[PDB]
């Protein structure tokens, strides 16, 4: 299980 | 810049052999099966965003919606500032990464 991003749009 | 049948690790390792820093691809998405993720290289590394798909448009959960993913790839290759993850880290999609 990979990494994933936690956007700030 | 799809890759039909690749995992989130099969991703990193062709973006970290067969790319640079910048390349992406987008992939079916293991944890939200029938919708997709884009997987991104910056600064040697592999970083993996979800796109979500309502049905009415896709986006990334959040941000400009989009009528197509290929809209919505098309927008970020051209817009590399637009993704700031929450660190204030830009992710920047700039080289499409081919089958």
């Amino acid at each position: 299980q990979v990494e994933y991003l936690d956007l700030d749009l | 810049w799809f890759h039909p049948n690749i995992t989130g690790v099969e991703a990193e390792n062709l973006l970290l052999t067969r790319g640079v820093d910048g390349s992406f691809l987008a992939r079916p998405s293991k944890s939200n099966p029938g919708d997709f993720t884009l997987s991104v290289r910056r600064n040697g590394a592999v970083t993996h965003i979800k796109i979500q798909n309502t049905g009415d448009y896709y986006d990334l959960y959040g941000g400009e919606k989009f009528a197509t993913l290929a809209e919505l790839v098309q927008y970020y290759m051209e817009h590399h500032g637009q993704l700031k993850e929450k660190n204030g880290d830009v992710i920047e999609l700039k080289y499409p990464l081919n089958c």
